[PDB]
Protein backbone atom coordinates (compact mmCIF):
# COMPACT_ATOMS: atom_id res chain seq x y z
CA UNK A 1 0.00 0.00 0.00
CA UNK A 2 2.83 2.84 0.92
CA UNK A 3 4.64 1.55 -2.52
CA UNK A 4 3.88 3.36 -5.63
CA UNK A 5 6.75 2.98 -8.19
CA UNK A 6 8.74 -0.02 -8.87
CA UNK A 7 12.38 -0.16 -10.56
CA UNK A 8 14.43 -2.95 -12.18
CA UNK A 9 18.59 -3.85 -11.25
CA UNK A 10 19.28 -1.56 -13.81
CA UNK A 11 17.12 1.33 -12.63
CA UNK A 12 14.17 1.17 -15.09
CA UNK A 13 10.87 1.81 -14.09
CA UNK A 14 9.20 -2.17 -14.35
CA UNK A 15 5.65 -1.94 -13.14
CA UNK A 16 3.97 1.38 -11.19
CA UNK A 17 0.61 1.62 -9.30
CA UNK A 18 -2.07 3.20 -11.29
CA UNK A 19 -2.82 6.58 -10.38
CA UNK A 20 -6.62 6.15 -10.81
CA UNK A 21 -9.05 3.78 -9.57
CA UNK A 22 -8.44 0.08 -10.80
CA UNK A 23 -4.73 0.16 -9.13
CA UNK A 24 -3.36 -2.89 -11.79
CA UNK A 25 0.40 -2.70 -13.42
CA UNK A 26 1.96 -1.10 -15.86
CA UNK A 27 4.31 -1.05 -19.21
CA UNK A 28 6.32 -3.78 -20.02
CA UNK A 29 9.05 -3.15 -22.68
CA UNK A 30 7.84 -3.77 -26.19
CA UNK A 31 9.42 -5.21 -29.43
CA UNK A 32 12.73 -4.26 -30.60
CA UNK A 33 16.16 -5.51 -32.31
CA UNK A 34 18.66 -5.34 -35.33
CA UNK A 35 17.10 -7.08 -38.30
CA UNK A 36 19.66 -8.96 -40.10
CA UNK A 37 19.32 -9.66 -43.90
CA UNK A 38 19.38 -12.97 -46.00
CA UNK A 39 20.28 -12.94 -49.35
CA UNK A 40 21.11 -15.82 -51.57
CA UNK A 41 23.51 -13.87 -53.60
CA UNK A 42 22.57 -11.17 -56.08
CA UNK A 43 24.29 -13.43 -59.11
CA UNK A 44 22.09 -15.77 -58.47
CA UNK A 45 18.47 -13.86 -58.07
CA UNK A 46 17.15 -11.05 -56.53
CA UNK A 47 14.82 -12.67 -54.29
CA UNK A 48 15.80 -11.76 -50.68
CA UNK A 49 14.34 -12.62 -46.65
CA UNK B 1 61.08 -52.75 -14.92
CA UNK B 2 57.36 -52.76 -14.35
CA UNK B 3 55.49 -56.15 -14.08
CA UNK B 4 51.60 -55.23 -13.88
CA UNK B 5 49.24 -52.46 -15.79
CA UNK B 6 46.92 -50.38 -14.63
CA UNK B 7 44.16 -48.67 -16.92
CA UNK B 8 43.27 -45.00 -15.95
CA UNK B 9 41.22 -42.93 -17.72
CA UNK B 10 41.57 -39.04 -16.62
CA UNK B 11 39.17 -36.17 -17.46
CA UNK B 12 40.42 -32.76 -19.25
CA UNK B 13 37.66 -29.49 -19.50
CA UNK B 14 38.16 -27.30 -22.18
CA UNK B 15 35.80 -24.58 -23.42
CA UNK B 16 35.25 -24.09 -26.66
CA UNK B 17 32.43 -21.96 -27.08
CA UNK B 18 31.13 -18.38 -24.90
CA UNK B 19 27.58 -16.85 -24.53
CA UNK B 20 26.59 -15.30 -27.80
CA UNK B 21 25.29 -11.60 -26.53
CA UNK B 22 24.04 -9.20 -28.69
CA UNK B 23 23.46 -5.59 -27.54
CA UNK B 24 21.85 -2.91 -29.40
CA UNK B 25 23.40 0.06 -28.34
CA UNK B 26 20.28 2.00 -29.89
CA UNK B 27 18.31 0.84 -26.96
CA UNK B 28 21.20 0.82 -24.69
CA UNK B 29 21.73 4.17 -24.93
CA UNK B 30 19.24 6.69 -25.77
CA UNK B 31 16.53 4.25 -25.25
CA UNK B 32 13.32 6.13 -26.45
CA UNK B 33 14.49 9.89 -27.01
CA UNK B 34 14.71 11.50 -29.88
CA UNK B 35 17.12 14.12 -29.36
CA UNK B 36 19.15 11.57 -27.31
CA UNK B 37 19.42 9.75 -30.67
CA UNK B 38 20.22 12.90 -32.51
CA UNK B 39 23.16 13.98 -30.60
CA UNK B 40 24.11 10.12 -30.46
CA UNK B 41 24.49 10.30 -34.55
CA UNK B 42 26.90 13.58 -34.05
CA UNK B 43 29.68 10.92 -32.40
CA UNK B 44 29.54 8.88 -35.52
CA UNK B 45 29.17 5.21 -36.00
CA UNK B 46 30.28 3.92 -32.92
CA UNK B 47 26.94 1.70 -32.81
CA UNK B 48 27.70 -0.03 -35.77
CA UNK B 49 31.44 -0.56 -35.15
Amino acid sequence: PFQQFGRDVSDFTDSVRDPKTSEILDISPCAFGGVSVITPGTNASSEVA
Amino acid sequence: IPTNFSISITTEVMPVSMAKTSVDCNMYICGDSTECANLLLQYGSFCTQ
